[PDB]
DNA sequence: AAAGCAAGCATAAAAGATCTAAACATAAAATC
DNA sequence: GATTTTATGTTTAGATCTTTTATGCTTGCTTT
C-alpha cells in the first residue's frame, strides 16, 4: 500500500511544516531588511546599536530573528566577529540568572563548562570590566531579548541600565535587541534608561488584515511544494546546521514526492478553498483572530485528522473544526451536570433575576429551592446533604464564584449571563418537564 | 477493644487510589487520649509492620511545612526505631527512600492527625490531596481524632476530599461513662483506706 | 585549574579580556562622507571640548582646583535633566585636571568613581571605591572598616583623592546608611576627601536626606550637532534647526538629537542620495517619536474592533472609565445587534479581552475572575474612532 | 496510532470519540506534537485514568519518554522541575539539581537526540488549575516548552475549569482544547453493567444460596437493576465512581429476596431511598454550661444587636461580653466566674463550635469579634437534652 | 422621650507591596 | 586527600508602609 505511504508522508510533512520550519518568513521585506542592515552593521563597522522589535503576540517576531540569523550566520564573516548572547525573560527570571546566562554563553573566563564561580557582584563588576576591555577591535556581542517587558519588571532595571550603557560608550561593540509584546513599554523604562536607550523601534503589525491574501496563505500552508524549492530548502538548512534551533528543523531533505502527486494536491486544495463552506468558516476565523498562529493550530487540527481511510481533505472537515472552534463550553459544561445542580443553577437564576444581581447565600438559595422541592413530587427525596454536596460540586467548578464563616453562609456571585443558562435548559437532554415549568416562570 | 481493633485495621490494610483512613471519636479534652496514640504507636513497633508520625496542627500553617514534618516525622521515627535537609524532605525523597530500604520485606505509613479540628481547613483539604496522589506507591494510613462528631467531617472535608477518602469510624467511651467507671471501681474499692 | 584563576580574578591580578576579531577592522579610506558622517555622529564620541557647556566646564574647573590645592576637600551637587550631558562634564574636567598633573602643574591625586546602578545591594559600593583604592578585594564590612581607617585617622601624607558619583538615588536605603557615610567622609578635615555627586533630581537631600545642568534649547541644540558634524556639507542647514525645534521642547536630551541625527542619516543611506533632505529628517522623527496605537487599532481583527467601541460606549454610557466587564459584554451585544455581525461567546470575549491587555491597548486584570476582571481604557477614546473610519 | 487507541478502547467504552482525538494528535511518535493539549471534563469523566493510561502505554510501547504530576505536589516550582525531570531522563541519580526553569530547559535541552531514532517527549500535569495559583509563569513556559527546548514534546495539562479561566495579564500562546462530556444515563448504564463479569466472579466467593447464585445473577438480570438504580440516583449524581462505589453495596442488600423465593423493586426502593441520603459520605457529649454557653452564642449570633432589649443576612457576629450577658440571663442560678467557664469559652473557639472574624490579638480586651455557627435542629437537641426550651426567645 | 436611620469617622484589618533581619546551605581554604 | 569549619552569598519568612475599605461606633438628626 504504497499510496497510503504517500499519504503518511504528507500528513508527517504538513505537520511538521505547521509545527515546526522556525526560520522561513512571509512578507515583511521592510522590517527585515531593516534589522538586518543593522545587524550587519553592528557586525561589520563596530557601531554600537539599539532596538526594539514590537507587535501582536503571534505576529512573527522570533520567527523574523530566525530569519534574519540564518541569513547572516553563514556569511563566515559575520560568524567569526559576532557572539550572539540570547536571553528571555520567563526563564531568567530576577537579573542574577540572566548575568549568569550572559557569563556562560559569552564562554566568559570566569565561567567553567556552563557553570560559573563566584559571587553575583562579582559576575556583574567583572562583566563590566571585561566589556569595559574592548575597543573596536574587540567581537561584537549581539544581545537578544526577548521579552523585554520582564526585564523592565526588575529591579532597577539596573541590568537594562547597564546593557544600554555600553551601547553609548565607544566599549564592546553591542547589539541590544528587545522583543516584546507591550507597545508602549518605552513608558515602563526609567528615564535614565529611556534617555539611553536609542528611540528607534520596529512595529510588526500582520500583513493579512485583508481576506484574500488570509486565503492565499490557507492556500499556502497546505500545498506541497514543487521539488527544487525542497533542494533549495534542504541547502540552506544543510548549510545553517554545517555552523539555538538548529538541531532540529523541518529539514525538507528527507521528504520527496512525485510532481503528479503535487499536483493532484494542489488542485484537491485549491478546489476545497474554492468552495463556498470552506471560504465562509475561514471568513469565521479571519473575523474573529488575523493572526497567523490560531491558523495554523486550525490547520494543525485539520491535518491531523487525514486518516488512511479517508484520504482527502474536504470542506466539512473545514466545517467541523469551525464548529469545534465557534461554540462555548461553559454551555458545554452545563449539560454535564445533574438535575440538582442545575436546579440550585436555576434558582441562583431566578434570584439575581428578581433582586438583579444582588449577592446570595446556601440559605436562600435554600429557601428558593424548598419551594419548588415540596411541590415537586419528583424533589421531595432530597435532603441538606446532597443539595450542600451540590452548592459546592457548583463552587469547585467556577460556576459561582466568592466575593473576595460558615461553608453554609458565603456570600457569593453568578459567573455567567443569562443567555447561557437560556441556552442550556435548550441543549440539556432529558430534562424534567416539571423542572422546565419552573424555567418559565 | 478499640486499640486492637485499630491495629488490625493497619494489618489489615497492610494485608491489602483511595486511601483508607479511621476516625476515632476521642472526647472533647485532649491529654487523656494522647499516652493512648502512644501505645498505639507501640504496638506498631511491636508487631513490626507500621511506622507512624504525629502531625500536630502546630507543625501545618502551610502545605510545605505540612510536607517537610510529614517527611522529616516518618523518617526521624524510622530512625528512632532502629538528619537530612529541611529544604530538601519532599514526598519524591520519600518515595526513593521508602523503595531505597522497604521492598523485600510492606511497613504502612501512619500519620496520626490527633486534633483533626484544629487543622486549618484548606491545608488539610490539599494535604488528604496530596496523599491520595500517593497511595498505591506510598501505603499510607490515616487517623483522624474528631474531637466531636461525625457532621464536623463530613463538613469540613469538600466534595472531592470526601469523594477521595475511605473513613471508618473508632468509639472510644465517653467521659461521663470514664466517671463513672473510675468512681465505681476504684475511689470506691473497699481496698483503699 | 579553576581555583588559581579565581584567586586571580578575586585579587585582581588576571585582566579580563574579550575575544579578538579573526577578521582585521575595515579601512578608513573605503568610508563614505555619508558613513563618516554617521561615524562622528554617533553618541559615543564625546568631543575634547564641549560645546555649549563652558561655563558649567569652568565652574567645575575652578571648584575642583581650588579644593584640590588647598587641600581641604568637601562636597558638591550637580543635577538636572538627563540627556544634559553631566558626567561627560565632569569627567572631561577629570581628564583635564589628570592631563595637568602629568605636567606636574597640579599635585598628584588618584580620581576614584563608582555607579550606583552597577552595584547590587547598597552596601557592595563600600566594596568598589576600596577596590579602585588598594586594588584589594574584601566583604562589606571589612572594607567598611578600612574606609574608615583611612578615612579616620590623621596620617600624613594624606593624597587628596575626588570621588565621582554616578546616580546617588539609587544608593537610598531604609535606613539611607551608604550614601550618609558618602557624605559624612568629607567631613573629617584628616582625610582631605573632595566628593562630585550626580543626580537627577535637584532637590534629592531635602526630599529623603549647588549646580544644575539646564536643558538644552532650540539655539544649543542646534550648536551641539553643527559642531559634531564637522566640515562637511551632508546636513542641509535647516534640518539641524528642525531637530532642535523637535527635540528642544519634548525633552532636551542630546543623546536623543543625536541618533535622531544618525537616523536620519541611514534614512539617507536607504535613498541612495548623498545629502539628506528635510523628509528625511520628518521620517526619521515620524518613526523614532511615535505610537502606532493607531495603526494597531486599525490593524485589530473585526471583533476586537467592536470590542473597542464597546468600551467607549460604556465609559459613555455609565460615565466612568473604568467599567465591569458584563456591562461592556451588554454594550457589545448592542452594538454587534446593530452591525448584523454575530458576537462570539463570552470566553472567546474572555480571549480577546486578554488578548488586548496583552497589548496594552486596555488594561484588564487576570481572567480567574471572569464577568467582573475590571476594564480601564488606556488608549484615548477619540483614536478609536479615528483609527477606525479614518 | 492505531495500536495505542486499539489498545485503550476495550479498556475505555463509551470514549471512543476522545482517545481518537488524542491517539490522533500524540499517537505516533514519529510524527510531530502539538505545543499543549488541554482536556477537560467534569469530576468523574475519565481523564486522569485517561491521561495514565495514554502516556503508561506510549511509554511502554514506544519510543517516548513519559512524565505523570500533581499540580498539588508543587507548592514551589523546583518541585515540579525536579519530578518533571526526575521522569523525562532516567538514571540520572542524585546528580540531578534543578534550581529553576533555566536550569531544567537547559537540561531538557541537552536531552535532544538525532531524528533517526524519532523520540518524542510527553507530560501529563493533573489538576492543572492550581498552576495558576503559583509562580505565574510557569504556565506560559509550559505551554512553548516545545518552541523553547526545541525537542518534540507536548505538555497535556487537565482540570475542571474551562481554559479562558487560564488567562493572564501577558497573555498566553497556542493550545488544543478538548472537551470530554459527561456521560447520558444510557452510556452510565453501559459503564456500570460493562463490570458485570468481575462483579458476578465476586459474587460466586460467597451452598443453596451458590446455587441460586450461579442461576439467576445474568446479564440482563444486572441490565434490569441498572436502570431500577439509574432510575433513582442519576438525577443527585452522574459521578459514574459514585455510582459504582454506591451500586455494589446496593446489590449486596438487593440480592436477599432472590436467594430466598419485577417482585422487588418494592424491597429494595425501601432502602435505595436511605441509601440516597448517604450520597458522598463515605462510612462502612458537652459539659452542661457548654451547652448553654452554645445556645447563649446561637441566641447571640441569631436574634439582632436590638431585639435583645425586649427579650431580657445570615448569622451575625457578636463580640463575647454580649455573649457572657445572654449566658447570665438565660442561666437563672448566676453561677460564679471561674478561670474553668472562660476555657469553656476557649474551648469552643477550639473545637470549631465557635469562630473567630477579628480581635484575634486582643482577645482579652474583648473587642474580638465571634461568631456562633451550629444550625438550628442541634441547638434544638441541645435545648431537649437540657429540657428547656429556646423557642421562646 | 426614646428609637432608629444616617453623615461620617476613625481606627482596624486585610491584602499587598516591598523591603530587612535571621537562617542556611554552599564554597573554599586551613589543617591534620 | 579528606574533613571540618567558617565566611559568605542566597533564600525565606517576617516587618513595615500603602491604602482600601470598611465596618463598628460616634453622635446627631429625625421621627413615631
Ligand atoms: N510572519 C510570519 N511568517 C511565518 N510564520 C509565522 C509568522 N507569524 C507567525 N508565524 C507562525 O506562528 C508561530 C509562532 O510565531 P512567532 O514565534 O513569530 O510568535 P512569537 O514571536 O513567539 O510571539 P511572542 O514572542 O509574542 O510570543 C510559528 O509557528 C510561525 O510559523
Ligand atoms: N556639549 C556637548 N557636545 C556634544 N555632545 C554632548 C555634549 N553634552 C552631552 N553630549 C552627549 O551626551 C552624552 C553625555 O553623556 P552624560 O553621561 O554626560 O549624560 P548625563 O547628563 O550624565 O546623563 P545622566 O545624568 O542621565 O547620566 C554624550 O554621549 C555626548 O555625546
Ligand atoms: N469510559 C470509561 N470506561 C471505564 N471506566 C471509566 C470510564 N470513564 C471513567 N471511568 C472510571 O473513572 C475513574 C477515573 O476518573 P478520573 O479520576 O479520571 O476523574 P477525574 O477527572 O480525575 O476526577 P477528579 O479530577 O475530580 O479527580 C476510573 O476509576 C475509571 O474506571
Ligand atoms: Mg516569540
Ligand atoms: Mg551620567
Ligand atoms: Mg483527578
Amino acid at each position: 500500500p504504497e499510496a497510503d505511504r504517500e499519504l503518511v508522508s504528507i500528513r508527517r510533512f504538513l505537520k511538521e511544516r505547521l509545527q515546526r520550519d522556525y526560520t522561513t518568513l512571509r512578507g515583511y521585506a521592510k522590517e527585515r531588511s531593516n534589522v538586518r542592515l543593522l545587524l550587519q552593521r553592528t557586525a561589520e563597522m563596530g557601531e554600537s546599536n539599539s532596538l526594539l522589535l514590537l507587535g501582536p503576540r503571534g505576529s512573527g517576531k522570533t520567527t523574523l530573528i530566525n530569519s534574519v540569523l540564518a541569513d547572516l550566520l553563514p556569511n563566515k564573516s559575520f560568524g567569526e566577529n559576532t557572539l550572539i548572547v540570547h536571553l528571555d525573560g520567563n526563564l531568567h527570571t530576577d537579573d542574577r540568572v540572566a548575568l549568569k546566562s550572559i557569563t556562560v554563553q559569552m564562554q566568559l573566563e570566569n565561567a567553567a563548562d556552563g557553570k560559573v564561580f563566584g559571587s553575583f557582584a562579582e559576575n556583574l563588576a567583572f562583566l563590566l570590566q571585561c566589556l569595559k576591555a574592548g575597543g573596536k577591535h574587540s567581537k561584537s556581542v549581539i544581545f537578544i531579548l526577548e521579552e523585554f517587558d520582564l526585564f523592565c519588571a526588575h529591579h532597577n532595571q539596573t541590568l537594562l541600565y547597564n546593557l544600554f550603557d555600553v551601547s553609548q560608550s565607544a566599549q564592546a561593540p553591542i547589539c541590544v535587541l528587545g522583543v516584546t509584546c507591550r507597545l508602549d513599554v518605552i513608558e515602563l523604562l526609567e528615564k535614565r534608561v529611556k534617555s539611553r536607550f536609542s528611540h528607534r523601534q520596529v512595529f510588526l503589525f500582520p500583513s493579512l488584515r485583508r481576506f484574500e491574501d488570509y486565503v492565499d496563505l490557507c492556500r499556502d500552508l497546505l500545498s506541497l511544494p514543487t521539488g527544487n524549492s525542497l533542494l533549495l530548502a534542504a541547502e540552506k538548512i544543510y548549510n545553517l546546521q554545517n555552523i539555538y534551533f538548529s538541531r532540529n528543523h523541518f529539514d525538507p531533505g528527507e521528504y520527496g514526492f512525485s510532481p503528479r502527486l503535487r499536483d493532484a494536491w494542489n488542485k484537491q486544495i485549491c478546489k476545497v478553498l474554492a468552495t463556498q463552506q470552506a471560504r465562509s468558516t475561514l471568513q469565521a476565523l479571519h473575523d474573529f483572530d488575523i493572526s497567523e498562529a490560531y491558523l495554523k493550530n486550525f490547520l494543525f487540527r485539520l491535518v491531523a485528522h487525514l486518516r488512511p481511510q479517508s484520504p482527502h481533505i474536504t470542506a466539512e472537515k473545514m466545517a467541523a473544526v469551525g464548529s469545534q472552534f465557534e461554540g462555548d463550553d461553559k454551555i458545554e459544561l452545563l449539560c454535564g451536570l445533574s438535575v440538582l445542580e442545575l436546579c440550585l443553577i436555576i434558582a441562583i437564576k431566578h434570584h439575581s433575576q428578581i433582586y438583579d444581581r444582588d449577592s446570595f447565600n446556601f440559605e436562600i438559595i435554600y429557601a428558593r429551592f424548598s419551594k419548588f422541592a415540596k411541590v415537586s413530587t419528583t424533589m421531595q427525596a432530597v435532603e441538606r446533604s446532597i443539595v450542600l454536596k451540590a452548592f459546592e460540586h457548583l463552587r469547585i467548578a467556577e460556576l459561582i464564584m466568592p466575593l473576595t464563616v460558615q461553608k453554609e453562609f458565603e456570600m457569593h456571585k453568578l459567573a455567567l449571563t443569562y443567555s447561557q443558562i437560556h441556552h442550556c435548559m435548550q441543549r440539556y437532554q432529558a430534562l424534567p418537564t416539571e423542572v422546565a415549568q419552573w424555567a418559565q416562570s | 477493644r478499640t486499640l486492637e481493633q485499630l491495629v488490625d485495621f493497619v494489618v489489615g490494610q497492610a494485608e491489602r487510589e483511595v486511601l483508607p483512613t479511621a476516625a476515632l471519636l476521642t472526647g472533647i479534652n485532649q491529654p487523656d487520649h494522647l499516652s493512648q496514640f502512644t501505645a498505639l504507636t507501640q504496638r506498631l513497633h511491636a508487631q513490626r509492620a507500621a511506622m507512624v508520625c504525629v502531625l500536630q496542627s502546630r507543625d501545618c500553617a502551610t502545605l510545605k511545612a505540612a510536607v517537610e514534618t510529614l517527611v522529616f516525622g516518618l523518617v526521624e521515627d524510622n530512625a528512632e526505631v532502629e538528619r537530612l535537609r529541611r529544604s530538601q524532605c519532599t514526598m519524591k525523597q520519600l518515595k526513593s527512600w521508602y523503595t531505597n530500604n522497604f521492598d523485600s520485606e510492606r511497613r504502612q505509613l501512619v500519620v496520626i492527625l490527633p486534633d483533626f479540628e484544629c487543622f486549618n481547613a484548606s491545608v488539610l483539604q490539599d494535604l488528604i490531596l496530596i496523599l491520595s496522589a500517593h497511595c498505591g506507591s506510598l501505603p499510607f494510613v490515616l487517623v483522624l481524632g474528631v474531637a466531636t462528631a461525625m457532621t464536623a467531617v463530613h463538613g469540613t472535608l469538600p466534595y472531592h476530599v470526601s469523594s477521595k477518602i475511605r473513613l471508618r469510624v473508632f468509639q472510644t467511651q465517653a467521659a461521663p461513662t470514664g466517671l463513672n467507671e473510675v468512681l465505681d471501681k476504684v475511689l470506691l474499692s473497699p481496698k483503699y483506706a | 585549574t579553576p581555583s588559581q584563576k579565581m584567586k586571580k580574578i578575586r585579587a585582581g591580578e588576571l585582566s579580563p579580556s574579550m575575544q579578538q576579531r579573526t577578521d582585521l577592522p575595515a579601512k578608513d579610506s573605503s568610508k563614505s562622507e555619508l558613513q563618516l558622517a554617521r561615524e562622528q555622529l554617533h553618541v559615543s564620541v564625546v568631543p575634547k571640548s564641549l560645546p555649549c557647556r563652558e561655563r558649567e566646564f569652568e565652574n567645575i574647573y575652578a571648584f575642583l582646583e581650588g579644593k584640590i590645592q588647598d587641600q581641604c576637600g568637601g562636597c558638591m551637587y550637580v543635577s538636572g535633566v538627563p540627556g544634559t550631558g553631566k558626567t561627560a562634564t565632569v569627567t572631561g574636567v577629570i581628564r583635564t585636571l589628570q592631563r595637568m598633573a602629568k605636567q606636574n602643574e597640579l599635585p598628584a591625586f588618584e580620581y576614584l568613581e563608582i555607579n550606583g546602578m552597577r552595584l547590587t545591594e547598597p552596601r557592595q559600593a563600600y566594596v568598589q571605591i576600596y577596590k579602585q583604592l588598594t586594588g584589594k578585594t574584601v566583604s562589606w564590612e571589612q572594607a567598611h572598616a578600612l574606609l574608615e581607617k583611612r578615612f579616620t585617622t590623621p596620617a600624613p601624607r594624606r593624597v587628596t583623592t575626588v570621588l565621582l558619583v554616578d546616580e546617588l538615588d539609587i544608593l537610598c536605603n531604609r535606613r539611607q546608611d551608604v550614601v550618609y557615610n558618602l557624605l559624612d567622609w568629607p567631613t573629617k578635615s584628616a582625610a582631605k576627601l573632595v566628593v562630585v555627586t550626580i543626580a537627577n533630581t535637584m532637590d534629592l537631600p531635602e526630599r529623603l536626606l549647588r549646580l544644575t545642568f539646564q536643558p538644552y534649547s532650540h539655539k544649543q541644540l542646534q550648536e551641539i550637532v553643527t559642531a559634531r558634524l564637522g566640515g562637511s556639507e551632508t546636513f542641509k542647514g535647516e534640518a539641524v534647526q528642525l531637530v532642535a525645534r523637535k527635540v528642544a521642547a519634548v525633552s532636551g536630551d542630546a543623546r536623543r538629537a543625536l541618533d535622531i541625527c544618525r537616523r536620519a542619516t541611514e534614512i539617507a543611506d536607504t535613498a541612495a542620495v548623498k545629502c539628506v533632505t528635510m523628509l528625511h529628517v520628518q521620517q526619521a522623527l515620524a518613526e523614532m517619536i511615535a505610537s502606532a496605537k493607531v495603526q494597531a487599532i486599525r490593524n485589530c481583527s473585526r471583533m476586537e474592533q467592536i470590542f473597542l467601541q464597546a468600551i467607549a460606549a460604556e465609559v459613555t454610557r455609565t460615565g466612568v472609565e473604568e467599567t465591569t466587564f458584563m456591562g461592556v459584554y451588554q454594550q457589545v451585544e448592542t452594538i454587534a445587534a446593530f452591525m448584523g455581525v454575530t458576537f462570539p461567546p463570552p470566553g472567546r470575549a474572555l480571549r480577546l479581552c486578554s488578548k488586548l491587555g496583552a497589548e496594552r491597548l486596555i488594561i484588564s486584570e487576570h481572567s480567574r475572575n471572569d464577568l467582573f476582571q475590571k476594564i480601564l481604557l488606556n488608549v484615548s477614546a477619540d483614536d478609536i474612532h479615528y483609527a477606525l473610519r479614518v | 496510532m492505531e495500536a495505542i487507541c486499539s489498545s485503550l478502547e476495550p479498556l475505555f467504552p463509551c470514549r471512543e470519540a476522545a482517545i481518537e482525538t488524542l491517539g490522533e494528535l500524540i499517537g505516533d511518535s514519529s510524527e510531530t506534537y502539538p505545543s499543549a493539549i488541554y482536556l477537560f471534563g467534569h469530576s468523574g469523566t475519565g481523564k486522569t485514568a485517561l491521561t495514565r493510561a495514554f502516556l503508561k502505554e506510549c511509554g511502554k510501547r514506544q519510543n517516548v519518554r513519559t512524565a505523570h504530576l500533581n499540580a498539588i505536589e508543587c507548592y514551589t516550582t523546583k518541585i515540579m522541575l525536579e519530578i518533571l525531570l526526575d521522569s523525562l531522563a532516567p538514571d540520572q541519580g542524585d546528580a540531578l539539581k534543578v534550581d529553576n526553569m533555566l536550569d531544567f530547559v537547559e537540561q531538557l535541552r541537552r536531552q535532544a537526540a538525532t531524528r533517526v531514532e524519532d523520540q518524542g517527549f510527553l507530560i501529563a500535569v493533573d489538576n492543572a488549575e492550581r498552576l495558576r495559583d503559583m509562580d505565574a509563569n510557569v504556565l506560559p513556559v509550559l505551554l512553548r516548552l516545545q518552541e523553547l527546548t526545541n525537542l518534540n514534546l507536548c505538555v497535556i495539562l487537565l482540570s475542571q475549569l474551562p481554559f479562558e479561566k487560564f488567562y493572564n495579564k501577558t497573555g498566553l500562546s497556542e493550545i488544543v482544547c478538548l472537551h470530554l462530556a459527561q456521560y447520558n444515563k444510557a452510556e452510565t448504564q453501559r459503564i456500570l453493567g460493562s463490570d458485570f463479569q468481575q462483579v458476578r466472579n465476586q459474587l460466586l466467593e460467597q451452598k443453596k444460596r451458590l446455587e441460586i447464585c450461579q442461576e439467576a445473577v445474568t446479564e440482563d438480570f444486572y441490565n434490569n437493576y441498572l436502570n431500577l438504580f439509574l432510575s433513582v440516583f442519576y438525577k443527585a449524581c452522574r459521578d459514574v465512581p459514585e455510582l459504582q462505589l454506591t451500586a455494589r453495596k446496593c446489590l449486596s442488600t438487593y440480592l436477599e429476596p432472590v436467594l430466598d423465593g419485577s417482585r422487588l423493586w418494592r424491597h429494595i426502593a425501601g432502602p435505595l431511598r436511605s441509601a440516597l441520603t448517604q450520597i458522598y459520605m463515605r462510612i462502612e457529649e458537652l459539659p452542661y454550661y457548654a451547652k448553654f454557653l452554645l445556645i447563649a452564642a446561637f441566641l447571640a449570633s441569631h436574634n439582632a444587636a436590638k431585639q435583645d432589649k425586649r427579650l431580657f443576612l445570615g448569622p451575625k457576629s457578636f463580640s463575647i461580653d454580649r455573649l457572657l450577658a445572654i449566658f447570665y440571663a438565660i442561666l437563672e442560678e448566676k453561677v460564679g466566674l471561674t478561670c474553668n467557664l472562660l476555657s469553656q469559652i476557649s474551648t469552643l473557639v477550639h473545637l470549631n463550635l465557635l469562630s473567630f472574624v477579628s480581635g484575634e490579638q486582643n482577645i482579652m480586651e474583648g473587642s474580638a469579634r465571634l461568631q456562633c455557627t451550629i444550625g438550628l435542629e442541634f441547638v434544638l437537641q441541645i435545648g431537649k437534652v437540657v429540657g428547656f426550651n429556646v423557642r421562646q426567645y
